[PDB]
C-alpha cells in the first residue's frame, strides 16, 4: 500500500505563490485565486482576492510494507533433492539425505549413494509466481518497470528500500474553495490491495500428487513420480561364503490364504525340512502377493507361514527363499 | 515508554480544526477529528486528533487531554468520552495525542469527551469490519480452536521506529485585540503577539505587542488583525493554511506500531462422510461457510471451491489415488477409494458377462 | 411473590466469575453472565448472573 | 437418528429415556481457562422446525 500526504498550502493576502516539481510520485500543484479562505477568530488571511493557494501535494508509501508487501519473483531452473532412508542387511534405520543429480557420490558407512538422476523432469512451478504471507501464486508477470493505474503496481519498487515509485495513483487536485483550507483532490484507490480481497488459491492448495512446496527454497515436497537409477557401494565384507550356509531341502509351501485388499492381506505357509537349523532370507522377486516378510530364521524343517497382499482374484506365481525359489501358486481371493 | 513521550509533549502543542461533525455538519473543537487508522485484525485503531490528548501537555496524566481549549490550550481530565463507532467503542488506549482504541464494526464514529456543557463531539463515517478468521468465514474471534497470526497495533508506546516532524506552526488572524479607541481602532496586545495589523493605510504588517492604532480605519473593519505563533511544534496538513514556519522537521515518534501477532479461530464441525464404495458421500451441517476443496490427487486436480453455512451433503468417488479435502480450518486429508470389486469373474457365461461388463468399469465395456 | 424470593435470599450468595467479556475479551466482574435465557415471543429473556441482583 | 429429528428421542414427556446423540465431545480446556470447550449436534429437529 501506498500512502499519501499534503504539505502546507500557501496563502497570502493578495497575489500568489508558485507551484513546483516538489518530487513525489504522482505529485500535484496548482495556483488557486480568489481564494478567501477564513479562519476561526480571525480576519479570512486577506483584505482582497487571495489568489494564494498551491496545493502542493506528495504521495508515499504504506508501512505494512515493512512489514508486508508483494514478494514477486522470477523463478529459474534450480535443483531437485530428496531424503531417503536406509534400513539394509545388517543395518537400521539409516535416513538419508541427497541431490538428483546421477553423479552424486555419498558414503554412508558402507553405502557409496549414487542417485538417479530421476526419469521424469519437471515439477509444476513458474517462473513469475508471487506470495504473500504463507499463501503463493503464480501472478503471470508483475508489471515490475510498467505502472499498472497502480491496479497491481501499487507499490512499483524494486524492493522496500527501493525509493523507485513507478507507479500512479493518478493523484488529481480539486479546488479548495467554501473559505476552507484544504487540498481537495482524487487519486487511486490501492488496486492492489482491490485485489488483496480477490485473491485465489494458492498453488500449493492446487499442487496435483497430493503432494506440497517449502517455503524457503521452493523445495517440493513429494510429488511421488518416476524411477530413480541409484547406484551403493555395499561392503563385500558384510557378505560371508554360500557353503558353509545351513543348506535347503525339501522345498514346500502351502498357500493357505490371501484376499486381495490392501494391507498384506494373505497368509500362506510352507512344509518343509532342513539341513540343518538357523536362518536365511525369503526375498520375493516376484512382489505379486507383497509379502509382509523378506527374510526368516530357518529352523530345522522349517514348515512355517507368511503375509502378503496382491491385487488377484488369484496369482499362480512363486519366488525366491534362501537362495531356493519355490512355488506357492496363489489361491482364489475375496475382495474386502 | 515516556522518553518519546516526552519527545512528542516538549515541544508539541494542540489545536483545533473546523472537524466537519454531524451535530451541524461541521465543528472546531480541539476534539477535531483526525488521524483515523484502524487496521488491526482486532479491527483496534489508533488515531490522534487536532489537540494532544491523554497525557498532559508535559507528557504525564494519561487521563489529561491537553487540548487546545479555544484560542487557549489546557489539560482536563479525560473522564468522560463516549467511544462509540456504530456500536460502543472497544476502546484500549491512548498515547499523547495519539490515541489506540478498538471498535466494533459499523461505519461512522461518534466520540466526544463529556465536558459537561458539551461533548466538542467530531464524527466520521469509515465503514469498519472484523477481520475475517482466516480460512473461514465468521463474525466473531473465536476464543479457541486453531490459532493463527494475525495482524494489529501493538499496543505499546514505547516506540521511535515510527515518527512524525511536529512542524513549525504558522499564522493566525485575530479580530478582538482591535478593541475602540474611544474614537476609532485600538489594538490590544496581550503579549508578544506582532499581530498583523492593515486598516486602510497600512498599519505595521509586521504586527505590534504595542497597543498602536491608526485613524484611517476609524472602523475596525478593514483594519486585519493577524497573529503569528511558534510556541509549541505541530504537523500542518490541507486543513491547515501555509503557516509562517516551514521549519521544526522534528520526527517524534508515534507510539504503537502495527505488527502481525497471533490469536486463534476454531476448527470446522466435521462432515458426515459414508464410503459407499465406488464412491463416498460428504455431509456437514455448519455454522458458517468455509471452502472446501478437493484435488486430485492424480495428473490433474478439478477441484471445488464454494462457501455453504446450511446442514448440507454431497456425494463423490475417486480411483484408489485418493483425493483431496478440506472444509473450515479441517486440515487437507486425502484418501484411496477401493474395497469395490463388484463382480464375480467366474459363475455361469452370462455371470462371467456381467464380469467383463463390470471387472473394469469402461475398460470392459469397450472390450465387450 | 417473596415467600419463594426469600427461600432464593436465605441461603444464595453472590460470587464472580471470569466472564469473556468484550473490552479485553475477560472480566471477573459479579456481573459475570450467565443464566442467557430469551425465548418469549415478545423476545424477553430471563437471566441471572454470578451475583445476586 | 444422530439427532436430525430425533433430537428427543423419548417414550413421552415424563419418559426419560434419550435413546438420542447430540454426539457430545468435549474440546481440551486450556489457555489457563477453567471451562469444558467441547461440541455436539445443533438441534436438528428444529432444523427442522
Amino acid at each position: 500500500k501506498y500512502k499519501t500526504k499534503v504539505p502546507s498550502p500557501v496563502v497570502k493576502c493578495c497575489g500568489a505563490t508558485q507551484c513546483t516539481s516538489k518530487p513525489h510520485p504522482d505529485y500535484q500543484c496548482q495556483v488557486f485565486s480568489g481564494v478567501y479562505p477564513f479562519m476561526y477568530g480571525g480576519a479570512y488571511c486577506f483584505c482582497d482576492t487571495e489568489n494564494t493557494q498551491m496545493s502542493e501535494a506528495y504521495v508515499e508509501r504504506s508501512e505494512e510494507c515493512s512489514i508486508d508487501h508483494a514478494k514477486a519473483y522470477k523463478v529459474h531452473t534450480g535443483t531437485v533433492q530428496a531424503m531417503v532412508n536406509i534400513t539394509y542387511g545388517s543395518v537400521s534405520w539409516r535416513s538419508a539425505d541427497v541431490y538428483v543429480n546421477g553423479e552424486t557420490p555419498a558414503k554412508i558407512g558402507d553405502a557409496k549413494l549414487i542417485i538417479g538422476p530421476l526419469s521424469s523432469a519437471w515439477s509444476p512451478f513458474d517462473n513469475k509466481v508471487v506470495v504473500y504471507g504463507h499463501e503463493v501464486y503464480n501472478y503471470d508477470f508483475p508489471e515490475y518497470g510498467t505502472g499498472k493505474a497502480g491496479s497491481f503496481g501499487d507499490l512499483q519498487s524494486r524492493t522496500s528500500t527501493s525509493n523507485d515509485l513507478y507507479a500512479n495513483t493518478n493523484l488529481k487536485l480539486q479546488r479548495p474553495q467554501a473559505g476552507i483550507v484544504h487540498t481537495p483532490f482524487t487519486q487511486v484507490p490501492s488496486g492492489f490491495e482491490r485485489w488483496k480481497k480477490d485473491k485465489g488459491a494458492p498453488l500449493n492448495d492446487v499442487a496435483p500428487f497430493g503432494c506440497s512446496i517449502a517455503l524457503e527454497p521452493l523445495r517440493a515436497e513429494n510429488c511421488a513420480v518416476g524411477s530413480i537409477p541409484i547406484s551403493i557401494d555395499i561392503p563385500d565384507a558384510a557378505f560371508t561364503r554360500i557353503s558353509e550356509t545351513p543348506t535347503v531341502s525339501d522345498l514346500e509351501c502351502k498357500i493357505t490364504e490371501c484376499t486381495y485388499a490392501f494391507d498384506f492381506g494373505g497368509i500362506a505357509t510352507v512344509a518343509y525340512k532342513s539341513s540343518k537349523a538357523g536362518n536365511c532370507p525369503i526375498h520375493s522377486p516376484s512382489g505379486v502377493a507383497v509379502i509382509k516378510e523378506n527374510d526368516v530364521t530357518l529352523a530345522e524343517s522349517g514348515s512355517f507361514t507368511f503375509h502378503f497382499s496382491t491385487a488377484n482374484i488369484h496369482p499362480a506365481f512363486k519366488l525366491q527363499v534362501c537362495t531356493s525359489a519355490v512355488t506357492c501358486k496363489g489361491d482364489c481371493k475375496p475382495p474386502k | 515508554d515516556l522518553d518519546t513521550h516526552f519527545t512528542q509533549y516538549k515541544l508539541a502543542r494542540p489545536y483545533i480544526a473546523d472537524c466537519p461533525n454531524c451535530g451541524h455538519s461541521r465543528c472546531d473543537s480541539p476534539i477535531a477529528i483526525e488521524e483515523v487508522r484502524g487496521d488491526a485484525h482486532a479491527g483496534v485503531i489508533r488515531i490522534q486528533t487536532s489537540a494532544m490528548f491523554g497525557l498532559k501537555t508535559d507528557g504525564v496524566d494519561l487521563a489529561y487531554m491537553s487540548f487546545m481549549n479555544g484560542k487557549t490550550q489546557k489539560s482536563i481530565k479525560i473522564d468522560n468520552l463516549h467511544v462509540r463507532t456504530s456500536a460502543p467503542c472497544s476502546l484500549v488506549s491512548h498515547h499523547g495525542y495519539y490515541i489506540l482504541a478498538q471498535c466494533p464494526p459499523g461505519d461512522t464514529v461518534t466520540v466526544g469527551f463529556h465536558d459537561g456543557p458539551n461533548r466538542h463531539t467530531c464524527t466520521v463515517a469509515h465503514k469498519v469490519e472484523f477481520r475475517p478468521v482466516g480460512r473461514e468465514k465468521y463474525r466473531h474471534p473465536p476464543e479457541h480452536g486453531v490459532e493463527l497470526p494475525c495482524n494489529r497495533y501493538t499496543h505499546k508506546r514505547a516506540d521511535q521506529g515510527h515518527y512524525v516532524e511536529m512542524h513549525q506552526p504558522g499564522l493566525v488572524a485575530d479580530h478582538s485585540l482591535l478593541s475602540i479607541h474611544s474614537a476609532k481602532v485600538k489594538i490590544t496586545v496581550p503579549s508578544g503577539a506582532q499581530v498583523k495589523y492593515y486598516c486602510k493605510c497600512p498599519d505595521v504588517r509586521k504586527g505590534i505587542t504595542s497597543s498602536d492604532h491608526t485613524t484611517t480605519c476609524t472602523d475596525v473593519k478593514q483594519c486585519r488583525a493577524y497573529l503569528i505563533d511558534n510556541k509549541k511544534w505541530v504537523y500542518n496538513s490541507g486543513r491547515l493554511p501555509r503557516g509562517e514556519g516551514d521549519t521544526f522537521k522534528g520526527k517524534l515518534h508515534v507510539p504503537f506500531v502495527p505488527v502481525k501477532a497471533k490469536c486463534i479461530a476454531t476448527l470446522a464441525p466435521e462432515p458426515l462422510v459414508e464410503h459407499k464404495h465406488r464412491t463416498l458421500i460428504l455431509h456437514l451441517h455448519p455454522d458458517h461457510p468455509t471452502l472446501l476443496t478437493t484435488r486430485s490427487l492424480g495428473s490433474d486436480a478439478n477441484p471445488t471451491r464454494q462457501w455453504i453455512e446450511r446442514p448440507t451433503t454431497v456425494n463423490f468417488t475417486v480411483t484408489g489415488e485418493g483425493l483431496e479435502y478440506t472444509w473450515g480450518n479441517h486440515p487437507p486429508k486425502r484418501v484411496w477409494a477401493q474395497e469395490s470389486g463388484e463382480g464375480n469373474p467366474h459363475g455361469w457365461p452370462h455371470e462371467v458377462v456381467v464380469y467383463y461388463y463390470n471387472r473394469y468399469p469402461l475398460t470392459t465395456i469397450i472390450g465387450l
